[PDB]
């Protein structure tokens, strides 16, 4: 919650790299995630798609929960690479109270209403 | 001073403004001792005193006001000049321009204006002036002139300053995305000149995206105030036969604030007189400049 | 010589000037007395100012510390805290103290030589000028106030803040007037100025009524207020075959007030519909420049006067030609009258004597005004109906948009300015404008950036500009030989505030120097079709 | 919107974030010269200003470059103590 996303990646990398006890968990790549989506001074989109890539090369040790997918929307979105973002939205409506995730009462640029409005301009409809 | 050995005022190592030369001994020549506010005038009456330090002088700093915009050298020197990059507009005409009398015709996209030939750098005005100005209240012309004719870089300043980025990106990628149509087909000649302009226009997106997010405004570089190193760092101390002891830094500063000073009077003084004499200075201006510059 | 009769206990004794309360005696020297405090000087008393806004103790608040000699109030006022004489009179009835506020001798002097008070709805000053004008030639020196300039006697008009001056010192203006440089002083006042009270005070020899309805509907709180209080007023000096009703009969409002007060008074109807009025224009020569008619009526004078407008402007001269002809049968007399009302005034103003195109500078503000002048130009305009306006700072926001929408639905090509910015930020009422048509200052400005323009749906053009100088010119410059130029945002007015600071740069001096440019602009080759100059390289 | 056209990104940045994207990412391995490998680096300071300073200087003040100091010889520059040996903190 600070601004500074990378206070966050140093204590991940305090993780990442050390004995088992310590590795990282869903919930850890989720909070970092959430660093990175919302800061407001640079690009960070390379980013965010460096830290999935770990995730997904740990695979056997960690599977992905609801915020995780929500989280990823938002980034692709806001960033306007939609056609990654409906791939993840697959997942997040299989899961049961999703969508009450992605809004989150509103608070950060209602990510929901983001996605929506951006799929009709791609003409996407079918999506929509 | 000539042969006085103090400084002058308004000058180069003027006490006011860069900080005293001795501890505690002011303008006027009487000692307060510094290491004590309780009951100091920080600026005594007689002249702005500063009691404290004579190390001040190595790190205050101050300012030269100039009359005529002018245009820092490594955004445009380099051959992908920043500038150009920004502007979509050839490198040649930007250029010319700023060191040649040439004058642009449409300044800015951002107001409404009654004339309309909306062209660039033209170097005729023999398009009749002075019966426009007749016919025009006095400065209405002003008005319609600041919106249409250019001049300097005055123009560069305000075409930079209201720009469209986020559009930017719009058309660039578009264009972009058109080039190489028949790409990779054709002779050797013809591929180089089409990727060159591919590039170009990468170039320019990226420098515009940076700027949308980075606080930084893209008309800050034609500059308006210019910065002056501290007093100490340029000794300049009397050339007792050192005869280098004064420094090639304040030889440089003289001759543009030379310059801007018989601008500033030029135009108080004779607004009558025609811009021939204000365009002849505005370019010695510059170069000084440059030339303390890089 | 501002006054008489006001520095004297005596004199104010005699104007049954009973405030129950006072001490001493009004010993101090004051040339007139006055109601109103910022008219009053110091040294003076100052009696109490009936009004909705200020009421008695506040003016004899504002008295005192004008250093006001007497304060006039309800309650006790110290009035001799901060005064040059200690002696001071509090009258708790308000209305008789702005009644005796005014001297007997200088009440009288202006009662006695003539009065002719003119409260209309819309064309007012155009009949108010042309009656001044009439008495002039008839061979008695008057003055006609307007809302302009307060005018008591003589042809010199004072300088006034509000459109009608305080009662008092109107009266010891036309006092002063009266005693020497002015041998009939008429109060005239527009329907606000006679409800308020200022015109109300004063024996009107002749009250008619250049156009009768709805008046201070806002203000008042009911309609017919002012025509009301206009008859009583009227009807309080009151004399046999002197009064003159001379209205269109066509308003109701009209008809009520001639209902009431002496109905020996001379009534007369002005309506050229009519035939009881007698009054006929039975000719066609309108035109920008002059619109002649040859009235026939058995009282009305044969020759009438030409006025710029088609209704209006006949209306006005066709009220006047009654004043004119009471005071003389021979219509010779009403030449200098119709002369006056050739003039061009500063209100619906005519084209230029220089051959060029027409330009029309008027006074209009209010929707309703605004629309019905652009009516009247479109049935006066043979070609074109070129018009340049703009809206104020800090004013009804939703007048910009209706009207715009009035401008553009019967106009060809309009500009669209800032009138007056007034610290309100420009290119903000001017989008503001914009939005009327549906059209968004983005949309203009990217347009702009092209060579096409596109034109209204309804086949209308639209244009616009910051300044209002150089579009005021390009305006003057883009007209047709048979179409006239009109210019809504600004008549009589020479005031332009940009901001915090004004500038008096708005006057048809610079249209003249336009229209006489114009011909140099075209020799050199430059373009004025449209707002797209196209320059020659 | 992710990747620009003539870039340098690292290898095992590139190969994670293939795995992730069906985007796709094109490239190819450049071996860089020692000098040119100098001028591509996270620090303005002194890791890239050992040659061309004026150029580098330039690039970014307009990009705003923050660099955090994780290097030798930035350190230096400002007077303070070196992370490495006695100086890392352990």
């Amino acid at each position: 919650t600070c601004g500074i996303p990378e206070i966050a990646f140093a204590t991940f990398e305090n993780m990442e790299y050390g004995e088992d006890h310590m590795k990282p968990d869903t919930e850890t790549y989720n909070w970092v995630i959430q660093a990175y989506t919302r800061a407001e001074s640079y690009d960070r989109v390379q980013d965010v798609a460096e830290l999935l890539g770990m995730m997904v090369e740990d695979h056997k040790r960690v599977q992905p929960n609801v915020r995780t997918y929500a989280l990823l929307v938002e980034c692709f979105t806001k960033y306007c690479v939609v056609r990654e973002a409906i791939r993840h939205f697959r997942g997040l409506k299989n899961f049961e109270g999703g969508t009450q995730v992605l809004y989150n009462d509103g608070k950060y640029g209602d990510p929901l209403s983001l996605y929506l409005r951006a799929l009709c301009r791609e003409g996407r409809i079918v999506e929509l | 001073h000539y042969k006085t050995n103090k400084p002058e005022k308004d000058g180069l190592f003027c006490e006011r403004i860069f900080g005293p030369i001795k501890s505690g001994i002011c303008a006027c020549g009487n000692y307060r001792v510094i290491g004590d506010e309780k009951e100091d005038p920080k600026f005594c009456e007689q002249c702005g005193v500063e009691f404290v330090d004579s190390r001040i002088r190595r790190y205050q700093m101050g300012y030269i006001k100039l009359a005529c915009p002018v245009t820092h050298v490594w955004y445009l020197k380099r051959l992908p000049s920043y500038i150009a990059n920004l502007l979509d507009k050839p490198l040649k005409e930007l250029e010319g321009l700023v060191y040649c009398d040439f004058s642009f015709a449409r300044p800015i996209t951002k107001k409404p204006t009654f004339l309309r030939l909306r062209g660039l750098f033209e170097y005729e005005i023999q398009s009749w002036k002075y019966s426009i100005p007749l016919f025009f209240t006095t400065q209405g012309f002003d008005t319609f002139r600041n919106r249409e004719i250019s001049t300097g870089a005055g123009a560069i300043r305000e075409q930079l300053a209201d720009l469209d980025l986020r559009i930017i990106i719009e058309n660039s990628l578009v264009e972009w995305e058109e080039l190489g149509e028949e790409g990779h087909t054709g002779n050797e000649w013809e591929d180089r000149k089409v990727g060159r302009r591919k590039d170009f226009l990468v170039r320019r997106v990226e420098l515009a995206k940076h700027f949308i997010r980075t606080n930084i405004e893209p008309e800050w570089m034609v500059l308006c105030l210019l910065p002056v190193l501290p007093p100490e760092l340029r000794p300049i101390i009397q050339i007792d036969g050192g005869k280098l002891m004064s420094s090639d830094i304040n030889e440089l500063y003289r001759r543009v604030i030379y310059r801007n000073n018989t601008l500033t009077d030029l135009l108080t003084t004779s607004r009558s007189t025609p811009g021939e004499l204000v365009m002849c200075q505005e370019k010695l201006v510059q170069e000084a400049v440059d030339t303390l510059l890089d | 010589e501002p006054k008489f009769r006001m520095s004297l206990a005596e004199l104010l004794d005699e104007s049954r000037v009973v405030p129950l309360s006072v001490y001493g005696d009004l010993e101090v020297g004051i040339s007139g007395v006055q109601h109103d405090s910022r008219l009053v000087e110091s040294g003076d008393l100052f009696v109490c100012c009936v009004g909705r806004k200020t009421d008695g103790h506040l003016y004899l608040s504002e008295a005192d510390k004008r250093g006001a000699v007497a304060v006039v109030a309800s309650k006790e006022i110290d009035i001799e805290e901060t005064l040059g004489c200690k002696a001071l009179v509090i009258v708790e009835d308000t209305n008789a103290v702005l009644a005796v506020l005014a001297a007997s001798f200088y009440r009288h002097p202006s009662k006695s030589m003539t009065l002719i008070g003119i409260t209309g709805t819309n064309g007012k000053t155009t009949t108010s000028y042309l009656i001044k004008a009439m008495y002039e030639a008839m061979g008695l020196r008057t003055g006609m106030l307007s809302t302009v300039g307060y005018y008591i006697y003589g042809d010199n008009k004072l300088e006034s803040p509000h459109t009608t001056p305080d009662a008092v010192l109107v009266q010891k203006l036309m006092a002063k007037m009266v005693h020497n440089g002015t041998e009939a002083l008429v109060m005239e006042a527009s329907s606000h100025g006679l409800a308020l009270g200022r015109c109300d005070k004063v024996d009107f020899d002749i009250a008619v009524f250049t156009n009768l309805t709805r008046d201070h509907l806002d203000f008042h709180g009911t309609e017919e207020e002012y025509r009301d209080a206009k008859a009583k007023l009227f009807a309080r000096m009151v004399d046999p075959a002197r009064h003159r009703k001379i209205v269109n009969i066509d308003d109701p409002n009209a008809a009520f007030f001639l209902a009431q007060g002496n109905p020996d008074v001379p009534i007369v109807t002005f309506a050229m519909e009519n035939k009881s009025a007698d009054v006929h224009p039975l000719k066609f020569q309108l035109s920008l420049f002059e619109t002649q008619v040859l009235v026939n009526t058995p009282q009305g004078i044969l020759e009438i006067s030409s006025g710029l407008l088609g209704r209006h402007n006949i209306y006005n001269i066709l009220a006047a030609v009654a004043v004119g002809i009471a005071v003389g049968a021979p219509l010779e007399d009403i030449v200098k009258g119709i002369e006056e009302v050739d003039a061009v005034p500063g209100r619906c103003e005519l084209i230029d004597e220089e051959q060029a195109f027409g330009v029309i500078v008027d006074y209009a503000h209010t929707p309703d005004a605004l629309s019905r002048l652009l009516d009247y130009v479109r049935e006066l305009g043979p070609r074109r109906v070129i018009t340049v306006f703009g809206c104020a700072g800090e004013s009804d926001r939703g007048k910009r948009p209706i009207m715009a929408k009035i401008a553009t639905d019967k106009s060809d090509v309009t500009i669209l300015t800032s009138d007056n910015p007034k610290t309100e930020d420009p290119l903000d009422i001017l989008d503001d404008m914009l939005a009327g048509v549906g059209w968004s200052m983005q949309d203009y400005l990217k347009h702009g950036e092209n060579d096409y323009y596109p034109p209204l749906p309804n086949g209308h053009r639209l244009f616009l500009h910051d300044i209002r100088r150089v579009a005021v010119r390009c305006a003057v410059a883009m007209g047709e030989e048979g179409d006239i130029v009109v210019v809504a945002g600004k008549g009589h007015e020479t005031y332009q505030i940009e901001g915090d600071k004004k500038e008096f740069f708005d006057d048809r001096e610079e249209c003249r120097e336009a229209l006489q440019y114009v011909d140099e602009l075209h020799q050199a080759g430059i373009d004025t079709s449209e707002f797209p100059w196209r320059l020659p390289e | 919107n992710v990747f620009s056209p003539g870039e340098l990104i690292g290898l095992l940045r590139a190969e994670r974030m293939g795995r992730a994207l069906e985007e796709a990412i094109c490239y190819r391995v450049v071996l860089l010269g020692i000098t040119r490998a100098s001028l591509n680096t996270q620090s303005f300071i002194s890791e890239a200003s050992f040659q061309e300073t004026a150029r580098v200087l330039a690039k970014a003040a307009l990009r705003g470059r923050i660099d955090w100091l994780k290097g030798l010889k930035e350190n230096v520059v400002l007077g303070g103590v070196i992370p490495v040996g006695t100086g890392f903190k352990g």
